[PDB]
RNA sequence: GGUACACGAAAAACCUUACCUAGACUUGACAUCCUUGGCAAAAUUAUGGAAACAUAAUGGAGGUUAACCGAGUGACAGGU
RNA sequence: CAAACGUGCUACAAUGGCCAAUACAAACAGUCGCCAGCUUGUAAAAGUGAGCAAAUCUGUAAAGUUGGUCUCAGUUCGGAUUGAGGGCUGCAAUUCGUCCUCAUGAAGUCGGAAUCACUAGUAAUCGCGAAUCAGCUAUGUCGCGGUGAAUACGUUCUCG
């Protein structure tokens, strides 16, 4: 559409469009919608210049979602350059809180690389 | 086109350490078990 | 997660050496047990030997580790490979 | 003549059903003894505790036993009493089982 | 090995149309125990026939439903290798049990709209004998007709 | 001469109250319009099952308290009450009702859990290798 | 090593947290009754006896 | 194997805990029997302490030793 | 923690997602507790604070009914993982507590060979309570109720 780089779906609400940015979640994106007092409910085709320009100074005025990736960024590059064993945790591409390892936990693993159960000829 | 810097943390943790270092030197031994108390009996006939 | 009315946390025993310590000039490794203890702004520029478990690892603060528990920049058990089992 | 007690609500409890209905018979009789009127001997829900428990020492969750204890429950309300009936309540003797909630 | 034949529990007459087979075909489309839920689709589905085929919906409904009905059921008795079938008269109840159950499967499974409309479709596109269930029972009629030698040997 | 009847089903009492009137039955269930009590999913018919098949143009008004249960255990509550009101206005009545076995307690009560099993009658996922 | 845990149980810690209930009549820690201060494994065996009023067998 | 695998465990941060690394103890944290006295154990405040534990304090309910607080003392206690 | 298996939860959806209004339970538990109402807070919760030693007071029933919206998309599905800010318990939450808010949005569109349970208030499903417990991704265990099915012709095969 016209808000900065993001192009929001046409045929789509605004509610839900402003959670296609990814500074803008589904809730944060109700308080730019209450806040600039425009209606939901009104698709963002059929919109007009005044509000694209109140909803572009809102967003603006909140985090921009295109700082938020290098504010990940910097903060796991600060986490490590401290040398933390939480960032250890995060290092070797594990579960940084509590999750436990031993037979779960593949959502940061990827695919599972088989290797082969020990042989048990029986004892 | 630098707008100096708006980050650096500490000051807001700041307030945190001194609200934990208040406390720490306020400590009371005001050690204790319990809450409500009396009304703790089976009743008789008033003098079996 | 922690409380505000709380605040930080420090077994005060730790606090009474690094203030002690601060002061001397010749400033040598602080054996502190107190993995428990969170990095206080004082405690910059010294350096401390956490228990892992076995044995002592010293970790040299920083202006920037402030926050966490002196724990946490230490580790407790190791796992570096498996071996095939069969 | 006096009262000196209005509305004696006696309450009985106790872990056994017979010697609850053996001791308001005897409640009854003694207060209709002397010049009291009954409202009348009611019963209460009985409240049911159930403790379930592992048959097996080690192993075999599976197998596990239930035991129950209930608390059956009397209400008994009591106009007016006078010393008359306060004096014959001296005597009455409660078997330990029933448990009295005397309230005045 | 048991000896004994198994009581039944009454069909009840429908609310509506007062045709008992309605309140089986709920039964069939039951799904999450909500007979609430159940009733709405169905009923609503009535309504949209009224809409598109001017007709009596329960007339519809026995038109679909007793075209998609089956005759021959196949019974499948191994000996040694693979199974040769046979062919056997189902009765009339478990014809309208068979027929119901089939026409709900298909029914959950095209590529329409709201299962009221995906219901709505499947009963109007069985009253002209063209359809998902049709095929189906055309396919386990023509396997009888194939194994009728092994009819006369059942067990 | 009003008539009483106590249903029961799922535990869930019932009070009917059978009063001789000629200006419509005029159904009512614990204060309230039927439509309203009850999810109106055509329930309604059945606990009048009874009352349609002998007469409702007697116009009997109808004071139904009803104290547990969900809705269809209501529902059942009232049926069986309103034949039981039903079986003190003319006996022969009660023939027929009998007949349908519209003059029974269901006896059909949700089981107790037993240990072991997930359920009333549910158990373990069983796996033998 | 049960005595040793018997006696410091009855000993008060130095912390509230630090206090747990362990069987009266045996040592046992886990599985303990607070309602009746006795474990699983003794509580049979004494409801089995008639020691504990009104502990009867259920039929529900 | 069926008759193990949301099992013992109806609650592993400390405690639980039976494991490892360390800092401490030896008729012992707990008990009896014996010669012998009771004019305490607690809890808590100090200092050193990771805390065990030490050195100083209010010296403690009570009942004259009942229970326990001890000394001496070898049989022994103790072992998940 | 390179991996494998068992038992469950959540899903892959319009028999649904979200929002608003709203009707109907049983059982059990409760004075270091249940906590009503009120005030503050986007919320977990905090403060005030009655009532209840209990058929009295407290522990919001949800599915269900109606209305609005989505219009079949890896989506207003699905919630994992991750970052930050908060609340509670507790000396103490990093190893290793959980809850709330915000941010992100893995896989997954019905699951191969082969397997499990169930014969009515049963299967399926929706909530509620208790035990151990300061607190606890118990989705576990033991209980309670709401809605509520389909099928059994027969012993030829299969297991015991
Ligand atoms: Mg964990
Ligand atoms: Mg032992
Ligand atoms: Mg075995
Ligand atoms: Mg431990
Ligand atoms: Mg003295
Ligand atoms: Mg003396
Ligand atoms: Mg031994
Ligand atoms: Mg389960
Ligand atoms: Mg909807
Ligand atoms: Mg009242
Ligand atoms: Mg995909
Ligand atoms: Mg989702
Ligand atoms: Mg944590
Ligand atoms: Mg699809
Ligand atoms: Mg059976
Ligand atoms: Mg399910
Ligand atoms: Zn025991």
């Amino acid at each position: 559409a016209r808000i900065l780089g993001i192009d929001i779906p046409n045929q789509k609400r605004i509610e839900i469009a402003l959670t296609y940015i990814f500074g803008i979640g589904l809730s944060r994106s109700q308080a730019i919608l209450k806040q600039a007092n425009i209606n939901p409910d009104k698709r963002v085709k059929d919109l007009t210049e005044e509000e694209f320009v109140a909803i572009r100074n809102v967003a603006s005025a909140y985090k921009i979602e295109g700082d938020l990736r290098r504010e990940i960024a910097l903060n796991i590059k600060h986490l490590s350059e401290i040398g933390a064993w939480r960032g250890l945790r995060h290092r070797k591409n594990l579960p940084v809180r509590g999750q436990r390892t031993r037979t779960n936990a593949r959502t940061r693993k990827g695919p599972r690389k088989t290797v082969a159960n020990k042989k048990i000829e029986s004892k | 086109l630098t707008k100096q810097t708006v980050h650096g943390r500490a000051e807001k943790l700041s307030g945190k350490f001194n609200a934990g270092k208040a406390f720490l030197e306020n400590k009371t031994p005001k050690k204790a078990k319990g809450k409500t108390e009396e009304y703790t009996k089976h009743r008789s006939l008033n003098e079996l | 997660s922690r409380s505000a009315k709380k605040g930080a946390f420090v077994d005060a025993h730790l606090l009474k050496k690094v203030i002690d310590m601060n002061k001397q000039e010749k400033k040598r490794p602080i054996k502190t047990w107190s993995r428990r203890s969170t990095i206080f702004p004082e405690f910059v520029g010294n350096t401390f030997a956490v228990h892992n478990g076995k044995t002592f690892i010293n970790v040299y603060v920083t202006d920037d580790m402030v926050g966490h528990k002196l724990g946490e920049f230490s580790p407790t058990r190791n796992f570096k490979q498996h071996t095939a089992n069969r | 003549n006096a009262v000196k007690y209005p509305e004696l609500k006696i309450k009985l409890e106790s872990y056994d059903s017979t010697l609850l209905d053996l001791t308001t018979k005897k409640i009854v009789e003694v207060v209709k003894g002397v010049d009291v009127k009954i409202k009348g001997p009611l019963p209460l829900p009985t409240k049911k505790e159930v403790i379930t428990i592992i048959r097996s020492p080690h192993v075999d969750k599976a197998s596990r036993e239930q035991f129950e204890k209930n608390r059956h429950k009397r209400l008994m309300i009591l106009v007016d009493v006078n010393q008359g009936a306060i004096d014959s309540l001296k005597r009455i003797k409660i078997p330990v089982g029933v448990t009295l909630r005397f309230s005045k | 090995m048991r000896k004994n034949r198994a009581p039944k529990r009454t069909v009840l007459p429908d609310p509506v149309f007062n045709n008992t087979l309605v309140t089986r075909i709920i039964n069939v489309i039951m799904e999450d125990g909500k007979k609430g839920l159940a009733q709405r689709i169905l009923y609503g589905a009535f309504d949209l026939i009224e809409q598109r085929t001017k007709e009596k919906p329960l007339t519809v409904f026995e038109r679909a439903v007793g075209n998609v009905m089956p005759r021959l059921e196949l019974r499948v008795r191994r000996i040694a290798g693979s199974n040769y079938q046979v062919p056997t008269e189902v009765p009339q109840d478990r014809k309208i049990a068979l027929a119901l159950r089939w026409i709900a499967m298909f029914a959950r499974k095209r590529h329409e709209k709201t299962m009221l409309e995906k219901i709505a479709n499947e009963i109007i596109d069985a009253s002209n004998n063209t359809g998902a269930a049709i095929k189906k029972k055309d396919d386990t009629h023509k396997m009888a007709e194939a194994n009728k030698a092994f009819a006369h040997m059942r067990w | 001469q009003s008539y009483y009847g106590l249903g029961r089903r799922k535990s869930s009492s019932a009070k009917v109250y059978l009063t001789p009137t000629q200006d419509k039955g005029k159904i009512t269930v614990n204060r309230r319009d039927p439509s309203e009590y009850f999810p109106n999913k055509l329930v309604i018919q059945d606990m009048e099952q009874p009352l349609d098949l002998t007469d409702l143009k007697k116009n009997f008004d109808i004071n139904v308290v009803v104290k547990g249960g969900g809705f269809t255990g209501q529902a059942g509550a009232i049926r069986l009450g309103i034949v039981r009101a039903l079986l003190q206005f003319n006996p022969e009545l009660k023939k027929i009702l009998k007949s349908k076995k519209l003059t029974t307690r269901d006896k059909r009560v949700k089981e107790r859990k037993k240990f072991g099993l997930y359920g009333a009658r549910r158990a373990p996922q069983f796996t033998k290798r | 090593a049960k005595k040793s845990l018997k006696v410091k149980q009855t000993r008060i810690p130095k912390f509230a947290v630090r206090a747990y209930t362990r069987c009266q009549r045996c040592g046992r820690a886990r599985a303990v009754l607070s309602h009746f201060g006795v474990c699983r494994l003794c509580f049979r065996e004494l409801a089995y006896a008639g020691a504990i009023p009104g502990v009867k067998k259920a039929s529900w």
